[PDB]
């Protein structure tokens, strides 16, 4: 039950942890520090629980947010598997199905390395389910996908695979044996034992990536760092609509036109045989990887489609329906473009001035969108996929618009001109994202590093047996110096008060704050900006005026880009320049996806230096939608999450760079909001002990010698820092 | 707020126990505050004849204060020490000053023992601006190149002085561990009041080891920490052979001043640029010149000299421990086997063979003059066999 | 090697005299005179500012890249030469063009003064350099991909296709993105421009000696804070074991030495009927002789009045008081006998022990018959007449006097005949062919 030696006095805090929230059915909260073993606390009382069949049943569904951090989770856990399985004897059968469809798929080598994923699998799906399913024999057109028809032959057949693989490692299997990761994985699904794959794969409403059958007998999910729900399950359901797009569209209207006029009953009496069949008996054609290619289901939590087939009886009157959706929706797009207008159902209503027939045919459409096109089977996806988007979207308009919103954004954002509007629909209600997650499943855990105020699960607007505060001790000397600034001299306005670009008065001192953090601080920092033209700003005035003058003579630095493949290149530095003789600071972005997926060690990452308020400050009217409603669930929390929503970004980026624990963290906060909400917002482990025991105005030039006190002493005397062996009570 | 927080700080420390003996435990709080790390050895195995080498990092981390006016005057000057109490504990070993200034290194004093030179190219060190950065890459390979051509029959151990600061150097320094992992040269840093974990990955991957400068008090104790001749990595070697033993020389055996100078280009010996009159006698070369009891240029062997070297670390191993007994046996008449005294603050010392009772001032001049109980002598050598 | 015996005079006057008095030749010279110390001497010209210089004056090359108008020209690489010394094309095109295309001092503001301050494209001189980075930099994102691991590029692009989105999380910049169009343009140079400076490092590790091994992500990285590693192990009974015998033969050979042993037990045979006792009977009797003896005092109040003995003890005092007739005057004609043989002869006898030593050394392992070379074998041979008649005349020069002589040569003969020992030990191991 791997306590395996010393483990910081934490299974047995988080022991009980599991014993209440699943013997009891809890749902259940948990508090973690950072530099906890995210798994090895967790996984090692879960899959303690996986043999556990207390009753009978034991699912496992786990779920992360980056595909490296998915294999580190399976990486160690492999031991894990080896650890007892000396111990307790003899080893018996596991699976833990890392499943991945995005990137990890192709064998082939005329498919594999065109470099993004959506298009590149359409190519993939139309070769096998498309061109295969519908040119059925043949030699040279049909093309080799030759370990589909291996899974052919293995689906009808029986083996058992060994324990948890990769993304690779079932690859050199597609060179051997295992076959395709979507089938290699559709067997394995059945009969599956642990899956773990993203938290964006499931939260898909676009397409309802139903992953196990629906059984919530005991449907057992584990959720790790679950901050930002809301910027899943809202940007899950979001949907942009480029004019350019429109227009895209609007040129294959007639070009998909020229194929039904050229098809006069080869392809049509093909449908004329099965529309007959959509009347007499509703089935879908297909239960193969052309659901991949499909809208399973954009808004999951309905009844069923029963009266298929709208107002809608062929295929060019279909079509039609369409000239009369998006020539309308131009003209509910053009003329529109001049005021931002929030009207969610509204809309509709107006729609269906426009619309002759309108709610059933704007939901019954994105299947006859497809199956018209399945009578096709032609059209290459990337082609098609501009107009899926469409009849997605009034689809989504026709059920789920009262509780959600409608927002229109024609104006400036990268665009100086109106040379590109755009409008959105999101949702709003990430409970009604995640009230059919919770009604399929048992009853799930949430554990997030960065989650101190309890009281935004009901941000989340759910019910909650189980949320405490984990409370660990430290004999490692002293965890962190959290830091908060505060200068007196330089005299501190580190919130955007005067603005990012207001005044560089302000941001005459960050250098001077960073220098001295970059001469005494060692061994490679992380800090985080808030954004990309904030970045901009941020180096701005270092260049042109005298900045790096010393700060490229004492380490390093590695700009992060707008663009992420630049981005990944500083990377491939910084693990380099760490571990040779360099310091190599790294400059990054909170808010942008440069904080997820790393897991600083020791070796390198140790500090990170706060930048501002860690808010969004960007997408206008995003909130207010957002804020009236909660103010239609709590009524005073203006001032509240948008506090905790910097907050809860905040340690989810700051709170990385120790693992172990003794593997150091410099955590300051250069910050002027401060007083409550940082104190707030940190964890009530971290507060307690370490955050301000008398250390809150903290001018730098002061500031210095505290990290050289703190890191000289914590650097030598280390042996023994909170062992455990046999169990003495302590009682925490 | 802070002008009343700035005084929250004294106002409690100022304040202690009141009415009568006041500022009386704040003082006891100080003498709590002393007796930190007293040995901890008891080792075997390795260490004899080291072949050090003073590694300097000059750079622009001196020009911070932080103990002294300079990090070098907290350097430099105790290094004489450091240098006088090894010719002291290990006069069988010979050390390279070798320093790193403006990204180059200049091995500014050779691989030898001879302690005026060493002493006075630090008094010559004193005046060093230390400008530019470290460049240990170019330390190591004096550092290679030359202990390449000692024997494999010698210590191979380096001591770097290093600022805490970017280890400015190209060249694959982390490929330089298997370089030197195969070289089996130790390399020992300590970090000047921060750390570098590539250095201290280093010396992890080097066996030599690695600390970080706390204060000048602590300066010392790993200086006296490195004194002794530690246990390096097995299978270095056994033996060392030719071991010449010398004779002085009167220079007036048999033929009193036949001649006015022993030092005349042509005899057997006379190594340095100075008159001598004939003090010394090696036995390869028979070199008579300036007495040394290290080794020679021309018979190339080491000029033992066993009273000295032979015997420094001839009893720097064999020790054993003492205990402490706050009780009162009163053995003697409440009085010390050593020095005869008492004061009885409770740390009587006791001998683990003999048994014999001694104080704090009988134990240090044991434990750092004496390196042995003479209680066990009486008590040794009446029943040895 | 001629650079060497000019650039040092002191080695050079001992350079001097092996062609001045003929010792031996310069093939003679570097042979058996320097062979360590061509990587020891000759490690200055190479390192000058570290070598292979990645990351050393990276950190310096941009604040020192201007003082002024002409501040440049220092003395070596002074402020301009490690620039070339790290973009290998840019060099390339140097020797090439300066000064072939324009004045050479021309070059070093006018190539540098635009590309400084935001964007150079006036000549084709800097936009070939200013254009080529941009492929560097297309370059450098090959060498990138090939890593492909801990490097979320692959993580952020398998949630943005997905949906087709993530376009507009590009497109939503606020603050007055309209109307100015000037560090838009600026600052993202200026962000590839030290992307440069930092992949500058990545320009010049390679120079390191290669530095590939990217990375295949070793799929173990085993978080161990716990476990006990313990690195070092010594202590498995090394000097215990030492200590063991070598105490017990210091136990049974106690101080076998000149003095230690041949008096020692000498004196306890002396002691005699000591395990008969019959003398330590006496002894505990004559203890308890004059047991009462010392304490009375009165024969012990006057053991002083010797007078008798006063006189012989007052005699040795005197008789050392003053030793007489050992030649008081030593010296005096020293000065000339220092000042004619360290003139060349110190440094003379200097030529042979520079040689002499590893004459020493070849024989110092010949009869193992493993270091035999004709390299050295001869060279036993080469040396041999080279120093033995150089001498000679060093010798024949001095005998102008006969006690003037006869005194230094008893001290001279050494070289002799550690020649001839050498020589003469030479065929006690007799060689075959
Ligand atoms: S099915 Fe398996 S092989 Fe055939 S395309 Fe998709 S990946 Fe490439
Ligand atoms: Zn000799
Ligand atoms: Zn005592
Ligand atoms: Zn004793």
């Amino acid at each position: 039950y791997f306590p395996y030696d010393y483990i910081y006095p934490e299974q047995f805090s988080y022991m009980r942890e599991l014993k209440r929230t699943l013997d009891a059915k809890g749902h259940g909260v948990l508090e973690m520090p950072s530099g906890t073993g995210k798994t090895v606390s967790l996984l090692a009382l879960i899959m303690a629980y996986q043999r556990a069949y207390p009753l009978e049943v034991t699912k496992l569904i786990y779920c992360s947010r980056t595909v490296p951090e998915i294999e580190k989770v399976i990486e160690e856990l492999r031991k894990l598997l080896n650890f007892y399985e000396k111990q307790e004897g003899e080893k018996l059968p596991f699976l833990g199905l890392a499943l991945s469809s995005r990137k990890n798929l192709c064998i082939h080598p005329e498919v594999t390395p065109l470099r993004f994923g959506k298009d590149v699998d359409g190519k993939c799906h139309s070769l096998t389910a498309s061109y295969v399913r519908a040119q059925y024999q043949h030699d040279t057109s049909l093309p080799h996908c030759r370990f589909y028809e291996e899974f052919d032959a293995h689906g009808r057949e029986v083996p058992l695979p060994a324990g948890i693989y990769n993304l690779d490692d079932l690859k050199a299997l597609g060179r051997r044996q295992g076959w395709c990761p979507y089938f290699l994985a559709r067997y394995s699904i059945l009969h599956a034992n642990v899956v773990v794959y993203s938290y964006h794969y499931l939260l898909d409403p676009k397409i309802a990536d139903l992953v196990s059958k629906e059984l919530a007998r005991k449907a057992v999910v584990v959720f790790d760092e679950a901050h930002n729900i809301d910027n899943v399950c809202i940007d899950s359901m979001s949907v942009n609509l480029t004019r350019r797009t429109l227009d895209r569209c609007q040129g294959n209207l007639e070009t998909l036109q020229k194929t039904v006029l050229r098809i006069k009953e080869t392809d049509e009496q093909r449908l004329r045989d099965e529309y007959r069949r959509l009347v007499e008996g509703l089935r879908e054609a297909s239960a193969a990887r052309e659901t991949d290619a499909h809208l399973a289901n954009p808004v999951l939590p309905d009844e069923v489609l029963q009266e298929a087939v709208p107002g809608s009886i062929r295929t060019a009157e279909h079509f039609l329906g369409f000239l009369r959706r998006l020539l309308e929706y131009v003209k509910w797009r053009l003329r529109v473009q001049h005021v931002v207008q929030e009207s969610p159902p509204a809309f509709l209503s107006g729609l269906a001035q426009r619309v002759c027939i309108q709610r059933k045919p704007l939901r019954f459409c994105a299947e006859r969108l497809r199956s018209l096109l399945h009578t096709l089977e032609i059209t290459d996806l990337a082609d098609f996929s501009p107009l899926t988007l469409l009849a997605n979207f009034a689809t989504l308009v026709s059920t789920y618009a009262k509780g959600f919103t409608i927002i229109i954004e024609p104006f400036d954002d990268r665009t100086p001109t109106i040379a590109n509007p755009i409008l959105h629909f999101s949702c709003m209600d990430a409970s009604l994202a995640i009230k059919p997650v919770f009604e399929r499943f048992q009853s799930v855990i949430i554990t997030s590093g960065t989650l101190s105020p309890l009281d935004i699960y009901p941000k989340i607007l759910d019910f909650h047996p189980v949320t405490m505060a984990t409370f660990t001790m430290t004999l490692a000397r002293v965890c962190l110096c959290p830091m908060i600034i505060g200068r007196g001299n330089d005299q501190v306005a580190i919130s955007s008060k005067f603005e990012t670009r207001e005044d560089i008065a302000v941001i005459r001192n960050y250098g001077n704050l960073l220098l001295e953090m970059s001469a005494v601080v060692p061994d490679g920092i992380v800090a985080f900006f808030t954004s990309y033209q904030y970045m901009e700003s941020t180096v701005a005035s270092w260049y042109e005026q005298g900045i790096l003058e010393n700060i490229q003579r004492n380490k390093l630095l590695f700009i992060e880009t707008q663009d992420g493949a630049e981005t990944s290149v500083a990377l491939e530095k910084y693990q380099e320049a760490c571990e040779n003789g360099r310091g190599a600071i790294l400059l990054s972005v909170a808010r942008g996806k440069v904080s997820e997926g790393i897991d600083f060690v020791h070796h390198y990452g140790r500090a990170v230096i706060m930048f501002g308020v860690p808010y969004v400050y960007t997408q206008s009217r995003i909130l207010k939608a957002r804020l009236e409603y909660l103010r239609d669930q709590f009524q005073i929390r203006e001032n509240d999450f948008l506090t905790f929503d910097a907050m809860r970004h905040a340690a989810q980026c700051v709170g990385r760079a120790i693992r172990g624990k003794t593997d150091y963290g410099l955590m300051v906060f250069a910050d002027k909001r401060f007083a409550r909400g940082d104190k707030r917002g940190k964890l009530p482990r971290w507060i307690q002990e370490h955050l301000t025991d008398a250390n809150l105005n903290l001018t730098v030039d002061e500031g210095v010698q505290v990290a050289k006190y703190f890191l000289r002493q914590m650097a030598q005397p280390f042996h023994r820092e909170d062992q455990l062996g046999l169990s003495l009570l302590s009682l925490e | 707020r802070w002008e009343g927080g700035y005084e929250r700080t004294w106002e409690i420390l100022k304040e202690d126990e009141s009415g009568s003996l006041k500022a009386t435990i704040e003082d006891i709080l100080f003498k709590a505050k002393r007796k930190r790390v007293f040995e901890h050895h008891g080792q075997v195995r390795l260490g004899m004849m080291r072949h050090l080498y003073v590694v300097v990092d000059g750079s622009r981390t001196m020009e911070d204060q932080d103990l002294k006016p300079n990090r070098l005057t907290c350097t430099l000057k105790l290094l004489e020490y450091f240098v006088e109490e090894y010719f002291d504990q290990n006069p069988i070993s010979q050390i390279g000053i070798i320093v790193t200034k403006s990204k180059r290194a200049e091995k500014l004093t050779e691989l030898s023992g001879n302690p005026r030179k060493h002493i006075t190219s630090l008094k010559k060190a004193v005046d060093m601006t230390c400008h530019g950065e470290p460049s240990l890459y170019n330390s190591l390979s004096i550092a290679m190149q030359t202990l390449k051509h000692m024997p494999g029959h010698t210590s191979r151990e380096v001591l770097i002085i290093f600022s805490s600061l970017t280890t400015c150097d190209p060249s694959n320094i982390y490929d330089l561990i298997k370089t030197l992992k195969a070289a089996k040269i130790r390399v020992s840093v300590i970090g000047l009041s921060a750390e570098v974990r590539v250095c201290t990955v280093l010396a992890r991957e080097t066996g030599g080891t690695y600390h970080v400068i706390l204060d000048e008090s602590h300066y010392k104790e790993l200086l006296t920490h490195h004194v002794s001749p530690p246990p390096a990595s097995s299978s270095s070697e056994c033996s060392l052979i030719r071991m010449g033993f010398p004779q002085h020389t009167i220079a007036s055996l048999s033929d009193q001043d036949a001649k006015p100078s022993f030092s005349m280009a042509h005899l057997d010996g006379n190594t340095e640029p100075g008159l001598t009159l004939g003090g010394y006698f090696c036995p390869q070369c028979r070199a008579k010149y300036c007495e040394l009891p290290v080794e020679c240029k021309i018979c190339g062997l080491t000029l033992v000299s066993a009273p000295h070297l032979a015997r420094s670390y001839h009893h720097l191993f064999p020790l054993d421990a003492f205990q402490e007994i706050p009780l009162e046996e009163y053995n003697g008449e409440r009085f010390c086997y050593g020095c005869q005294g008492e004061l009885k603050d409770q740390h009587v010392y006791v001998c683990a063979v003999c048994q014999n009772v001694f104080c704090v001032d009988c134990d240090v001049f044991v434990h750092d003059s004496l390196h042995c109980c003479p209680g066990c002598i009486h008590k040794i050598p009446a029943p040895s066999g | 090697k001629n650079r060497m015996l000019q650039e040092d005079p002191v080695l050079f006057q001992l350079y001097k005299d092996l062609v001045v008095s003929q010792v031996i030749s310069a093939e003679e010279f570097w042979a058996n005179r320097l062979n360590v110390n061509a990587t020891d001497s000759s490690s200055t010209s190479n390192h000058k500012q570290d070598v292979g210089i990645s990351a050393a004056f990276l950190a310096d090359v941009r604040p020192q890249t201007d003082g002024c108008n002409g501040l440049r020209y220092n003395l070596t690489s002074d402020i301009i030469e490690s620039i070339f010394r790290t973009y290998p094309a840019v060099k390339m095109k140097y020797a090439e063009n300066v000064p072939h295309n324009m004045t050479e001092k021309e070059f070093w503001t006018r190539f540098f003064q635009s590309h400084y301050f935001h964007r150079d494209r006036l000549n084709t001189g800097s936009k070939d350099l200013f254009a080529e980075c941009a492929k560097i930099d297309e370059k450098g994102l090959k060498t990138m991909v090939s890593l492909g691991v801990k490097n979320p590029l692959l993580d952020l692009t398998a949630l943005e296709d997905k949906p087709l989105d993530e376009g507009y999380g590009i497109s939503s910049v606020p603050s007055a993105s309209n109307s100015k169009s000037i560090k838009e343009n600026s600052n993202a140079a200026i962000i590839k421009r030290f992307n440069h400076h930092s992949a500058m490092v990545l320009a010049a590790g390679l120079r390191k000696q290669e530095a590939q091994n990217e990375q295949t992500s070793e799929p173990s990285n085993m978080d161990g804070n716990s476990g006990d590693a313990d690195c070092f192990q010594p202590a498995v009974k090394r000097a215990k074991l030492q200590e063991s015998i070598e105490y017990e033969d210091l136990g049974k050979n106690n101080s076998v030495k000149t003095i230690a042993l041949n008096l020692k037990k000498s004196d306890r045979y002396y002691h005699g009927p000591t395990p008969i006792q019959s003398l330590q009977y006496a002894t505990s009797q004559d203890i308890i002789n004059s047991f009462q003896s010392i304490r009375q005092e009165m024969e012990a109040y006057t053991p002083k009045l010797t007078q008798v003995l006063s006189s012989s003890a007052a005699s040795s005092t005197i008789t050392a008081l003053s030793p007489g007739g050992a030649l008081m005057q030593g010296g005096t004609q020293q000065a000339i006998n220092q000042m004619v043989p360290n003139d060349i002869q110190s440094e003379l006898k200097h030529l042979y022990v520079a040689v002499g030593e590893l004459l020493r050394h070849f024989w110092s392992c010949f009869p193992v018959n493993t270091p035999f070379l004709e390299e050295k074998v001869v060279k036993m041979k080469s040396n041999l007449e080279r120093f033995q008649v150089t001498k000679l005349c060093p010798f024949q020069e001095k005998i102008r006097r006969q006690y003037l002589s006869t005194n230094l040569v008893s001290h001279i003969e050494e070289m002799l005949q550690t020649a001839y020992n050498k020589l003469h030990t030479w065929q006690s191991r007799r060689l075959m062919k």
